[PDB]
RNA sequence: CGAUGUCGGCUCAUCACAUCCUGGGGCUGAAGUAGGUCCCAAGGGUAUGGCUGUUCGCCAUUUAAAGUGGUACGCGAGCUG
RNA sequence: AGCCAGGAUGUUGGCUUAGAAGCAGCCAUCAUUUAAAGAAAGCGUAAUAGCUCACUGGUCGAGUCGGCCUGCGCGGAAGA
């Protein structure tokens, strides 16, 4: 049982996914395709978290998450790289209509009750990256 | 409202206020007003936890002369040179 | 540490809802993860339940002012109450399958009408249907 | 290192350490490290001490030395015989009669100073304690 | 062992003991942590 | 003191006698006896046992919980009976009971043969494997001392006699 | 100061332990072998040579080791010079 | 004090790096479900995992904690 966060139509690369999941034992062409298959309706060029879970018998079985909300905020605010020193440099700027916009997606994975509560989850985030909240 | 009881000193000078802190008290001055100043001893232990609140240097204290209340306020006080204790205290009439 | 004041607001914020709440479910809730509780906490919350845990001497403080004065020998052990201020029942119904699906736990003592439910006959509040239901 | 810019003259008498301290209040910061024993401190001492307490509160906040080493030490060398004159100034130091407020500090929390002033007790040859500002 | 006139704890798993009127500590988590007075 | 304070149930089939600061304590399991400490003072009564400070004895209550928790040992020895697993780590460590010797093969010139005393008695579930069985707890706690003093974990590999429940933190060598 | 012979060697020693070896043990940045450091321990043991008046030191080659000190810097009514 | 139980979510926080996922460093240190859970006090992994603490619910059932002024002791303490 291991967790990873890989591309949205991408998955088969050795460095990044490789041998940290095929040491445990799950097949490197299986799940490659299967996994794409699915993410297809996923827009490029959003890293977009899997998990894995694994049995006695080499067999697996997964669940999509919604992408993370420290990779949200980097497309929002027109950003490739967040800042070395967050709060002590800014990077960029996001309005209350964006917060809401990555609030909306993440409801899935949330704890959150109302929508006041996982739009301060994601305020959270972007002060801990650079980003300012305007 | 800080009570403080005390009685009048039946001696004064070097050798008698050595001898009432080696008694676990200390001797202390009610001055102010036409009155003549009066001399008085006071238990240790409990004005030292007394002075320990700030408000005991502020507020209004009453002092309790053999049966006699009297109205002070703390005006100069006298500690010991390195341990945490008194060594006397000048109270004036209010 | 709980101070006095922070204590009996405790019994202020439980003796107010212990008023308005119809049905009223009360649990044992030791060695099950917080994945699984924030898990009850939603399907709670969307039924229109009230999730708490309360200290055992606490609770005996908010249901002395009556209905619930039938719970007392209820709160020995982990204790998690149930309150259902919108629509009588939900709770009873949500918490008989997340036991036997969890295998955790047993469920102490159930409450409605003012009168004690033993841990045998809960299937009582567990049968009703909806208000919404008599149409 | 702490020593006087000029001096009226160059060596002083061996002179005494009677009575108790003048200067036994905290009066320009919150916290002070008092002298319980009776003692030199030299100029080496008060750096030392000085140095460690700085290090500690991370440079933050205000330090006062309420002890300046104005005394010249005087010493003869080895095979160095009895008389000839007095010997030469090598070292000073500060009288400590028992009571003084030696260092004083403010900008820090109450825990931070006194294990700041904990430190450079380690590197003083007299006993000392902590010591907070009072109303009077 | 280590001994010194300065026998204090180091970590939370350090405990001080009096044996035959000696000083000593005595610790479960650091071997090294342990202390004996002289 | 909150010990001493707490009492000793004795239960049915077990028999006690007191001769001032001698106690026999006689069960299914055996018989053990044990002198108390001239400052604590035994009560019998009831199916209970209590304890307490004598008169002028300075470390009373200290000593009255020693007895206690002694004597408390002594009504489960009797009963219960107590039992020392450990089992022996590393090639070529193996163990068996003959009667009353524990033959011990343990990477030495000789294999070490151990002499049980009085009342303790161990057998061999494996040959990694020693079970001691008794009714003093002092004594049974001695032999489990002794049989892992012939070979202490190793810090390299866990390596030797361990205690069942002991935790045996390993390290890695010297690098380079 | 109406005399208490000075360095080193030779011979002969005796004590202390702040232990060089041998013995027991704790920690190790102790795998093993072999070390490092500290604790306990004074029972015995603890080189011959080259150079130099040397003690010392440098060097050669040993040894389990070639300890540190006190004894009028032990020892000339014992020797040497 | 002991013992039972939990110690979660966004999230593998951002930057950096072959990797840094509380746990090489550097900077920030909020917010959510909350009984409570540090964007983490230590050990561990190549990085993950895994173990435990801070904190909190249960159990127990009456005391418990550590500063101050002080008396008398203890270690610190080896020699011919
Ligand atoms: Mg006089
Ligand atoms: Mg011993
Ligand atoms: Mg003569
Ligand atoms: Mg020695
Ligand atoms: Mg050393
Ligand atoms: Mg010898
Ligand atoms: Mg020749
Ligand atoms: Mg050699
Ligand atoms: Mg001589
Ligand atoms: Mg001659
Ligand atoms: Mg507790
Ligand atoms: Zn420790």
């Amino acid at each position: 049982y291991v967790k990873l966060q890989v591309a949205a139509g991408m998955a088969n690369p050795s460095p990044p996914v490789g041998p940290a999941l095929g040491q445990q034992g799950v097949n490197i062409m299986e799940f490659c395709k299967a996994f794409n298959a699915k993410t297809d309706s996923i827009e490029k060029g959003l890293p977009i978290p899997v998990v894995i879970t694994v049995y006695a018998d080499r067999s697996f079985t997964f669940v999509t998450k919604t992408p993370p909300a420290a990779v949200l905020l980097k497309k929002a605010a027109g950003i490739k790289s967040g800042s070395g020193k967050p709060n002590k440099d800014k990077v960029g700027k996001i309005s209350r209509a964006q917060l809401q916009e990555i609030a909306q997606t993440k409801a899935a994975d949330m704890t959150g009750a109302d929508i006041e509560a996982m739009t301060r989850s994601i305020e959270g985030t972007a002060r801990s990256m650079g980003l300012v909240v305007e | 409202m800080f009570t403080i009881n005390a009685e009048v000193r039946k001696e004064q000078g070097k050798g008698a206020s050595r001898r009432l802190r080696a008694a676990n008290k200390f001797p202390a001055i009610i001055y102010g007003g036409k009155e003549a100043p009066l001399a008085i001893e006071l238990d240790h232990d409990k004005v030292m936890n007394m002075q320990a609140k700030a408000e005991f240097y502020s507020e209004v204290l009453t002092i309790v002369v053999d049966g006699k209340e009297i109205k002070v306020k703390a005006q100069d006080v006298q500690r010991h040179p390195y341990k945490p204790k008194l060594q006397h205290i000048d109270f004036v009439r209010a | 540490a709980l101070n006095l004041q922070d204590k009996q607001a405790i019994v202020a914020e439980v003796s107010e809802v212990a008023k308005g709440a119809l049905s009223a479910v009360v649990a044992d809730s030791r060695g099950v993860t917080v994945d699984k509780m924030t898990e009850l906490r939603k399907a709670g919350r969307e039924a229109g339940v009230y999730m708490r845990v309360v200290r055992n001497t606490l609770l005996r403080r908010a249901v002395e002012g009556t209905p619930f004065e039938c719970l007392k020998d209820a709160f020995v052990g982990p204790t998690l109450i149930a309150y259902v201020t919108e629509h009588p029942g939900a709770a009873a119904r949500l918490f008989k399958e997340f036991a036997k699906a969890n295998a955790k736990f047993e469920v102490k003592a159930a409450a409605f009408e003012g009168e004690l439910i033993p841990a045998s006959q809960i299937d009582r509040l567990a049968t009703l249907p909806t208000y919404e239901e008599a149409i | 290192m702490l020593q006087p810019k000029r001096t009226k003259f160059r060596k002083m008498h061996k002179g005494r350490n009677r009575g108790l301290a003048q200067g036994t209040d905290v009066s320009f910061g919150s916290f002070g490290l008092k002298a319980v024993g009776r003692g030199r401190l030299t100029a080496r001492q008060i750096e030392a001490a000085r140095r460690a307490m700085t290090r500690a509160v991370k440079r933050q906040g205000k330090i006062w030395i309420r002890v300046f080493p104005d005394k010249p030490i005087t010493e003869k060398p080895l095979a160095v015989r009895m008389g000839k004159g007095k010997g030469n100034v090598e070292y000073w130091v500060a009288l400590i009669q028992p009571g003084k407020v030696l260092y004083e500090m403010d900008g820090v929390p109450e825990e931070l100073a006194r294990e700041a002033f904990k430190l450079a007790a380690a590197k003083l040859p007299i006993k000392t304690t902590f010591v907070t500002k009072t109303v009077m | 062992m280590k001994v010194r006139a300065s026998v204090k704890k180091l970590c939370r798993n350090c405990k001080i003991v009096k044996r035959d009127g000696v000083i000593r500590v005595i610790c479960s988590a650091e071997p090294k942590h342990k202390q004996r007075q002289g | 003191s909150r010990v001493a304070k707490a009492p000793v149930v004795v239960p049915a089939g077990v028999d006690v006698k007191i001769n001032g600061q001698v106690i026999t304590i006689k069960g299914k399991n055996g018989e053990l006896t044990r002198t108390l400490n001239d400052a604590v003072e035994v009560k019998h009564a009831d199916n209970t046992l209590t304890f307490g400070p004598r008169d002028g004895y300075a470390d009373g209550w200290a000593q009255a919980g020693t007895a206690r928790a002694l004597l408390n040992s002594m009504v489960i020895g009797v009963t219960e009976g107590f039992t020392k697993k450990l089992q022996l780590v590393g090639v070529g460590y193996r163990a068996a009971v003959k009667g009353n010797v524990i033959n011990l093969s343990l990477g030495f010139s000789h294999p070490v043969d151990h002499q049980l005393p009085a009342g303790i008695t161990a057998e061999c579930p494996t040959q990694t494997e020693i079970v001691l069985k008794g009714a003093d707890k002092q004594v049974i706690g001695q032999v489990a001392a002794d049989l892992r003093a012939y070979r202490r974990p190793e810090p390299y590999k866990g390596k030797g006699v361990r205690y069942a429940d002991e935790v045996v933190r390993t390290k890695e060598a010297k690098k380079k």
